[PDB]
């Protein structure tokens, strides 16, 4: 009776990593958008409403991560991928400071609110990547028009440093990979294309033609120079 | 709980530990034969399931092939890399020891999420071997390449540091055989089969095809068409009774340049300023001849 409040301890920091746990059973559906977790029926009502708190934080994360992690390494190489794949690299520093706390958890010295805490500043990290996460997989959609959206999201988002510090960088970080082809485009110009990541495309000159569903994501002007 | 994190290692470096799981296939299921036990324990030796799948299929790629020379270009090339990241795995296999032993011991979600970027990583490695099961190249230059045209770079930095090593047998074919054309294929490893037809008298006969089953998707059809043409003109100049490499011996100093180039640079394979400098050796080689 005790015991049992590290036994779902052991048993949600399994959960947080992603994978399935003891007796929280995982259920798992294609077009999830933050899966449901099963929790046990256990022996007082204030310690699962503790680790019904924290579920949510280990929920979003861990369905918004997981997708965007495989169908991004199936996917092209576009201008989602290295988003996605950044989305990634971001996903592996948050691994390691779950387990430095299992450092912590030899012993036991930490409770659920102390773990909470912790993960205060890092569910708000995960959070504003979940809403890029749902839009990008009902809309499916192409390169030019990735970074349309995905700038116009780190845009009407203030309020909290560390979330909009991300949500500039890996946009920022999509966007850096479009200058560079313009700067291919404007100087050199030379245009690779893998599958299609541009309104401008080859073919009284009919040399290029514009299409509106690949522009880019400034005002209409600049895309037009 | 500690047996159980135990076990978690055995099945990292590989097959079963303290159990037996008895599936090589689909998933990797770990089956305690304890019902008395929480319900809870048995879906994180559900998470296990595919970490430890996921880490043999790697192990089942390069040794069901079981090094063989026929084949033995761009394939095993892809190989040598299959081993790096096979290593990179190996790394953090270490620090979740460190944690089990004293010098703490419970290894908990935080470890339990530590194990799921090994898994985006083999991951990445799943969808790298599932594209080929074959180990010719030419056809492994369109597969990369086809992964490369994914965005978010976090697997696309993964697959560029691939397709600069793929590429590296298949520009390793082009510019020796741009600054001396001596013939080295074993398997046609490139889609300029040197010499497959019997030594004649030139009639202007095409010898070099370029096969279009096994072409590059880094190199377009203008490009394929056109290191056939100063392959085809470096073949010509060496029966003109005269042995020199074209119009002086600068063209040997501008294979070691790119040699040492390419020790320098990180992983990229360029393929804009590849073909701009071959254009200054095709004019180049062309007036000379």
């Amino acid at each position: 009776l005790p015991s049992q409040e590290t036994c779902l301890v052991e048993d949600l920091l399994y959960i947080l990593i992603g994978v399935d746990g003891r007796y929280i059973s995982v259920q798992p559906l294609v077009g999830r958008q933050s899966r449901s977790f099963s929790v046990e029926q256990n022996l007082d009502s204030s310690v699962k409403e503790l680790v019904n708190r924290i579920l949510p934080v280990a929920t979003n994360y861990s369905t918004v991560t997981r997708f965007v992690e495989e169908n991004s390494s199936f996917e092209y190489g576009q201008v989602n991928h290295a988003l996605g794949a950044a989305m990634r690299t971001l996903g592996k520093e948050y691994m390691i400071l779950i387990s430095q706390l299992e450092h912590l958890q030899r012993q036991g010295l930490l409770s659920l609110q102390k773990l909470w805490f912790y993960i205060q500043p890092t569910l708000r990290t995960m959070e504003v990547l979940a809403s890029i996460a749902t839009s990008l997989n009902k809309g499916e959609c192409f390169g030019g028009a990735t970074l349309s959206l995905l700038h116009d999201r780190t845009f009407g988002y203030t309020g909290d440093s560390q979330a909009q510090e991300l949500c500039l960088y890996l946009t920022k970080a999509a966007s850096a990979p479009y200058f560079d082809i313009l700067e291919r485009w404007i100087y050199r110009g030379i245009i690779n294309d893998p599958y299609s990541e541009f309104m401008v495309e080859e073919h009284w000159d009919q040399r290029y033609t514009i299409v509106q569903q690949q522009i880019p994501s400034f005002l209409q002007k600049v895309a037009d120079k | 709980e500690t047996s159980l994190v135990r076990d978690l290692l055995y099945v990292f470096q590989g097959i079963d530990g303290k159990f037996v799981k008895m599936c090589n296939s689909e998933n990797c299921y770990k089956v305690d034969g304890k019902v008395a036990v929480s319900k809870s324990l048995k879906d994180i030796t559900s998470k296990l399931s595919e970490l430890g799948w996921l880490h043999n299929k790697i192990k089942k790629y390069t040794d069901q092939r079981s090094l063989d020379r026929a084949f033995g270009l761009v394939g095993q090339s892809f190989c040598a890399a299959l081993h790096q990241e096979l290593k990179e795995y190996y790394r953090l296999l270490s620090v979740l020891h460190s944690q089990l032993q004293v010098e703490s011991s419970l290894t908990l979600r935080r470890l339990l999420v530590w194990t799921f970027d090994p898994k985006i990583r083999l991951k990445t490695l799943a969808a790298l071997v599932d594209h080929c099961q074959g180990r010719k190249g030419g056809e492994l230059a369109s597969a990369v390449h086809a992964y490369t045209k994914t965005g978010d770079p976090y697997m696309r930095s993964l697959v560029q540091h691939i397709l600069g090593l793929v590429a590296y047998p298949i520009l390793n074919f082009l510019y020796r055989w741009i600054y001396d054309g001596e013939l080295e294929d074993t398997y046609h490893e490139f889609f300029v089969a040197s010499d497959p037809v019997v030594k004649t008298d030139r009639l202007w006969h095409d010898k070099y095809s370029l096969r279009k089953s096994m072409i590059p998707s880094f190199m377009t059809m203008d490009q394929s068409r056109k290191v056939l043409l100063i392959g085809k003109s470096i073949n010509f100049l060496h029966q003109v009774c005269h042995d020199q490499t074209p119009a002086s011996k600068a063209m040997a100093v501008g294979k070691s340049a790119e040699s040492p180039k390419d020790a320098a640079e990180l992983f990229t394979d360029l393929e804009n300023a590849f073909q701009t400098k071959i254009d200054a050796a095709y004019f180049d080689t062309s007036k000379y001849l």
